């Protein structure tokens, strides 16, 4: 301290002790969603950029006329991350990963992952190296993080009840008689006295003349391709907040793809509601 | 105080059902799959019990 400084200080002589007055890799994610199976497909896609194209004919191999990279790929790995938390996911069909690759190519790996309000976070890893001279190699590891960002039940409108076919896609041999289970779903205030029909007739058109003739064609094959062996059914009762099966019975008479058969809809007997309630239905008959 | 990371189920689909509902016909007896994963990442679970209890 200042004491124990001063206390041991060399004190000037002949005066007084005291005085007073003064990249080659380009990437991409291009996910979508598949609502039918209730998944998100993730698909990468990497390829050589133009940077190698340029890059061949400067210090790779100058003076060949034509030449070509020799991109070994020894991982490629997709994770799924969560904080401190990361496990590998697996693709859909087989990828060799000691892959060549060359210049101009281009890859993709598809990843199948579950799908609100929760984004996803994943990694993707490429661990690889450029094969230049017989045994030169330099290694790579880029990786980066992103997250995963981007009909069958019909209902019913001014109203609350709800349909379903049990089983919504059906294959089978032409003329022979098929069923379906249409379940019905109610929960508004009441019953009701809804009815199911299947109109054999064409609907009549409004478009140049090919247009005009693919309407007709499709109706025509609307109209008399599939036969409702219980029409102008009567559905008996259906109480509140409870569910009911309609055990429709059809019959194929001309073979093809009923994708979302139209034609069967049902008419609710208390407001003359017209809901197209055969949109739930992938009939295919041979 | 401070546990270690838990797991969690989310109840993906039950087979043949429309948000968990269903019809019976009183005296017949039928059976489907009810599917969930655990969506943790870190750990998985060691034990399982299944107790259904009904309205009645």
């Amino acid at each position: 301290t200042l004491d124990k400084y001063s206390s041991e200080e060399i004190l000037p002589s002949f005066e007084p002790v005291y005085s007073w007055s003064s990249s080659l890799l380009n990437m991409r994610l291009r996910n979508i969603s598949l609502k039918s199976e209730h998944c998100i497909l993730s698909s990468l896609d990497f390829q050589t950029s133009k940077a190698s194209e340029q890059l061949t004919k400067k210090f790779i191999y100058p003076q060949e006329h034509n030449s070509f990279l020799k991109l070994n790929f020894q991982e490629i790995s997709y994770k799924l991350i969560d904080g401190t938390s990361q496990i590998e996911l697996d693709p859909i069909c087989p990828l060799k990963v000691p892959l060549t690759a060359f210049s101009y190519d281009s890859i993709s790996a598809t990843f199948k992952l579950v799908l609100s309000t929760q984004p996803h976070r994943v990694k993707i890893t490429l661990a690889y190296e450029l094969e230049l001279h017989p045994n030169l190699k330099l290694p790579v590891r880029t990786s980066w993080e992103t997250e995963v960002t981007l009909t069958s039940l019909v209902n019913s409108k001014l109203s609350n009840v709800k349909f379903k076919f049990i089983n919504s896609n059906i294959k089978v041999i032409k003329g022979e008689k098929f069923t379906m289970r249409l379940q019905i779903i109610n929960s508004s205030s009441s019953p009701l006295d809804l009815v199911v029909y299947y109109n054999n007739t064409i609907n009549p058109i409004p478009l140049t003349l090919e247009n005009q003739y693919q309407l007709h064609n499709k109706y025509r094959k609307i109209a008399e391709g599939i036969i409702l062996l219980s029409n102008d059914y009567k559905i008996p009762v259906v109480p509140p907040r409870e569910t009911y099966f309609a055990d429709l019975r059809f019959i194929g008479i001309m073979s093809g793809y009923y994708g979302t058969l139209s034609g069967l809809k049902v008419l609710d007997l208390n407001t003359n509601e017209l809901i197209e309630v055969g949109n739930g239905a992938s009939v295919l008959i041979q | 105080k401070i546990l270690p990371e838990q797991p969690q189920l989310e109840l993906l689909s039950t087979s043949k059902m429309t948000r968990n509902s269903w019809m019976m016909l009183d005296g017949t007896k039928t059976d489907f799959h009810i599917t969930v994963r655990n969506k943790s990442l870190s750990c998985a679970i060691n034990h399982i019990k299944i107790i259904p209890m009904n309205n009645i």
